């Protein structure tokens, strides 16, 4: 069973899933650049982890290895992409 | 920010790098810490047995930092580095990371719990052994504790990660060892009796500690079942042909591996490890190099250089502990407010034997008050209270009652004879009379009899061991009274820290219920608060980290309260905090 | 006369040759054929190990009749232990400072080599009683030179790494803090 879920997005999108895993009892992870350091949905969230480190703050938002990294290291069982970035990616 | 750390002046904050992790060559292997959890104490002794090699005893996290930093080393730069530490040196024998000023200081200045120290630690550390210091029958407090207390203590300890004891007296005094020798062996831990080295056993002149009476208290060491003998040199008094003379009887006299603490202030403490190496001691006490010299101990970079070709070499990874030392060097910067006078080879402690934890601190409780431009005359009037007292073994807590003797007899403008005359009338100071009653124990040889008499004129004294007489202490009780204290069920481990520390961990409570946990910052923002315009981030758990931004300080009202402008979290949030130096109601 | 040999290396390291035990007695040889009236031992970085200043000693010793002077520093913390090594080699004069300006990059303690050798085969001549009170003096004068302290020493066995002498040490790392090499004076000292 699910307990723990990561957003691979930021912003609005995923304060809206952030809402909807605590209504659902799930503890939520959220990921940010370092340009976004000062996003609400860093603060919404149980756990935040920096990602991207050196790279531009968007090809920070879109590295799948790093993303699947905090994953697997917060304890992670789910991943929800939102939308824009990597909702829609194959790989 | 406003209103500056209590007990420094206060400076701005200075722009720090980030300290120098270490490039390690790592080495798996078998360490004493596994033979311990696996085969237990017995075996750790035969290891230390079988090696031929001279094991090392890392006294950075303690000892180093007592004596040169003033205790206060904080738990942030020991966990920046402890896990560098556990792996990059493995053939350490044991970290002492605990114990004696620590337990009181991290409480009353760090706000930080020695407890929560040693758990981080332990996590940091699992192939490590953990040393305490236990001083006997008054575990880390200096007032003396039922024996109910003392072992609950050691099963505490034990239980949360303290592996080696080095349990001593302050007047090398044997019922006020055994007790607690017995229980940290009844906790499969191993036990470290430790004798308190005073005065020249090369010196015909003072007779009363001579190597016959280590030798026969060494006897009766191992007679108690404790698995290693250690030799603690408090003052840094043990002259290198009086080390391999002391080492070799004590070889020759009983079986337990030797362990050797000494200190480095008269500049001889690495041919003082050496000359105890040749006779063949066991393990000896060192610290990382830049926390090394001076009133701490000898520098395991150097005691490794110093043996390298020689019959015995040091069992370190000398690279490993040079990259470490790096990471030690760049947070000593952090402690520059308490960083004591400029270093230099004193001669001088062969004199008045002063500790120098001891040395510092009453030389910072001397230049208190104004009497303190003769601190020559008062390490005089130590040296002849001791000798006026019996040349008494003068460690913590009996060279507190030495000292606070000496420092009221030149205070007063007194004299021997003079005290000798006038004491009838005399306040003598808190400490002189509980050491006269007997409340530290019984010294060898006994008191001054005219002097005791002198010194308690109406008090009960006691000869027989002060926790026979000790008011019993039922857990039950205290934790429940504890529990209506902090308004919630406490640990053993805060019970105990209540039983012996009371105010203080009263008062540690109350810092923690108004500031929280201090210790998560770093050092310089622990000190020196917040500048301006500066950013910081304080990591308060795994995934939550604060960004904090002091973005203005407000001027001071009437009320002397100062608004400031912090963004906290991307947000502005206002902090109204009073200022100390602005007058209210104005 | 006192011809000095500049002591550099590890005599007691195979892997770096050039300057052998071999080397130094050839050079105390062509010393004597001089005529130098002791031969002096400059450690300048105090590089001279206490096992490596036995052997050293030693080795001189019966290859001149010449008295042996020693000359180390402290900086790897190893001074007092190297003169002890010399002492027992047969070493005849050794260069000590005072407690209050030893230490560190200096020499080591003249009234801490006389506790160290005391009741030995070989005793530190000197009235360290006299030398203690000396050293008062020297407390008091060295607070007068508080601009150019050096900063909080400790024992430094990087010494042995880069064989920086200590006059080097002050002098170098004030020019590269002064280009605006300072944060990297661990590289130069790695270069
Ligand atoms: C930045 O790359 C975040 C994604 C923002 C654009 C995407 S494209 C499809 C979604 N629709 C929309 O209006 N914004 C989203
Ligand atoms: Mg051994
Ligand atoms: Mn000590
Ligand atoms: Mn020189």
């Amino acid at each position: 069973h699910m307990k723990k879920l990561l957003v691979a997005n930021r912003g609005e999108i995923a304060v809206r899933v952030f809402r909807a895993c605590n209504e659902l009892g799930l503890s939520t992870v959220a990921v940010y650049a370092r340009e976004d350091e000062y996003s609400v949905h860093r603060f919404k969230a149980d756990e935040s982890y920096l990602i991207g480190q050196g790279k531009k703050p968007i090809d920070a938002y879109l590295d799948i290895d790093d993303i699947i990294r905090v994953a697997l290291e917060s304890g992670a069982d789910a991943i929800h992409p939102g939308y824009g970035l990597l909702s829609e990616n194959l790989e | 920010t406003v209103n500056g750390f209590p007990g420094i002046e206060n400076t701005e904050k200075r722009h720090f790098e980030e300290p120098r992790q270490p490039l390690l060559n790592l080495e798996k292997k078998k360490t004493a810490k596994n033979i311990l959890d696996e085969q237990g104490a017995d075996a750790v002794v035969d290891y230390v047995k079988n090696t031929k090699e001279v094991l090392l005893t890392d006294t950075t996290l303690r000892d180093a930092h007592q004596s040169l930093l003033a205790t206060r080393l904080r738990l942030q730069d020991m966990k920046g580095i402890a896990q560098a530490i556990d792996q990059g040196l493995p053939e350490l024998f044991s970290a002492e990371m605990w114990g004696g000023a620590t337990f009181d200081v991290a409480y009353r200045f760090l706000n930080e719990s020695p407890w929560y120290r040693l758990r981080k630690l332990r996590k940091l550390m699992p192939n490590t052994m953990f040393q305490m210091l236990f001083r006997g029958s008054n575990a880390v407090g200096y007032q003396n504790y039922p024996d109910n207390v003392i072992e609950e203590f050691i099963r505490v300890a034990a239980h949360e990660g303290i592996d080696v004891f080095r349990i001593f007296d302050s007047l090398n005094w044997l019922p006020q060892m055994e007790k607690s020798i017995q229980a940290v062996r009844d906790n499969g831990k191993i036990a470290e009796a430790t004798i308190c080295y005073t005065g020249d056993i090369l010196d015909p002149s003072r007779p009363k500690y001579n190597i016959q009476y280590y030798k026969d208290l060494a006897k009766e060491l191992e007679a108690t079942g404790a698995h290693i003998l250690a030799v603690k040199d408090m003052a840094g008094l043990l002259k290198p042909q009086a080390a391999y003379r002391l080492i070799s009887e004590l070889k020759d006299t009983v079986d337990l591996p030797i362990h050797l603490h000494t200190h480095d202030t008269s500049g001889n403490g690495i041919i003082t490890y050496s000359g105890a190496t040749q006779a063949g001691v066991d393990i000896i006490d060192v610290a990382t190099a830049s926390l090394a010299g001076g009133t701490s101990q000898p520098s395991m970079q150097s005691i490794y250089y110093a043996l390298e070709h020689g019959p015995r070499h040091a069992s370190i990874n000398v690279k490993n502990a040079e990259q470490i030392d790096h990471y030690w060097e760049d947070v000593r910067k952090y402690y520059a407010p308490f960083e004591a006078g400029i270093t230099s080879p004193q001669t001088e402690v062969y004199m008045h034997e002063m500790p120098g934890g001891q040395y510092t601190n009453l030389k910072s409780q001397a230049a208190a008050v104004g009497l303190g431009h003769r601190f020559d005359e008062i390490k005089q009037m130590y040296r002849k209270v001791n000798m006026m007292f019996g040349d008494i073994i003068k460690v913590t807590p009996s060279s507190k009652v030495v000292g606070d003797m000496a420092l009221f007899m030149i205070q007063n403008d007194l004299t021997e004879e003079d005290v000798y005359a006038r004491g009838n009338e005399l306040n003598f100071p808190e400490s002189v009379v509980s050491f006269f009653r007997g409340d530290l124990g019984q010294p060898v040889g006994g008191f001054p009899e005219k002097l005791q008499k002198i010194i308690v004129k109406d008090k009960a004294v006691i000869t027989d061991r002060p926790g026979l007489h000790a008011e019993k202490v039922d857990f039950e009780t205290v934790k429940a009274d504890l529990e209506q204290k902090i308004g919630y069920e406490p640990g053993d481990h805060e019970v105990i820290s209540y039983i012996m520390y009371p105010q203080v961990f009263l008062d540690y409570q109350k810092m923690q219920r108004e500031f929280g946990a201090v210790t998560l910052l770093d050092t310089p923002t622990f000190l020196h608060g917040m500048r301006l315009n500066e950013k910081i981030e304080v990591q308060i758990e795994k995934g939550k980290t604060l960004s904090i931004r002091l973005d203005e300080i407000g001027e001071p009202d009437l009320a002397g309260n100062r608004v400031l402008f912090f963004n906290l979290n991307g947000q502005r949030r206002e902090v109204v905090i009073n200022d100390q130096s602005v007058q209210a109601q104005v």
